[PDB]
């Protein structure tokens, strides 16, 4: 189960590509 | 998740219209200034003018004002975000970002990439060329 980051978190923003 | 509670927008609001010399609700950059040193803050000269040319002559009102303030939130909120994960990603906490550090953390966090995809990530944020990532590459590469 992999954690689950806030819709505004920086890192989920590096997740694009 | 975080955001202006009515209490800070009603300082802001009163910090705004204290150093409004007209009642015109539009305040210049000098006086943009006076704002920001009421409100415990010391910018310069070319931040004020970046300020006040991001929100749009030189002079501003204040739902413009209150979006430079909400900016300003946001912002610091990263920042701190940042220098957080910077130390989750940091596992043996060295200081630097390893090509195996970033494909560890990554894979915790619902991202799996090829190794050939996390060499790419560290080649393109290393800029000292050290063949890790620090602190300062780490900014640059979450800012985008
Ligand atoms: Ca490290
Ligand atoms: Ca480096």
């Amino acid at each position: 189960a992999p954690l689950i980051l806030p819709p505004d978190h920086p890192v989920r923003r590096l997740f694009q590509r | 998740a975080d955001q202006l509670t009515e209490e800070q927008i009603a300082e802001f609001k009163e910090a705004f219209s204290l150093f409004d010399k007209d009642g015109d609700g539009t305040i210049t950059t000098k006086e943009l200034g006076t704002v920001m040193r009421s409100l415990g803050q010391n910018p310069t000269e070319a931040e004020l003018q970046d300020m006040i040319n991001e929100v749009d002559n030189g002079t501003i009102d204040f739902p413009e004002f209150l979006t430079m303030m909400a900016r300003k939130m946001k912002d610091t909120d990263s920042e701190e975000e940042i220098r957080e994960a910077f130390r989750v990603f940091d596992k043996d906490g060295n200081g630097y970002i390893s090509a195996a550090e970033l494909r560890h953390v990554m894979t915790n966090l619902g991202e799996k990439l090829t190794d050939e995809e996390v060499d790419e990530m560290i080649r393109e944020a290393d800029i000292d060329g050290d063949g890790q990532v620090n602190y300062e590459e780490f900014v640059q590469m979450m800012t985008a």
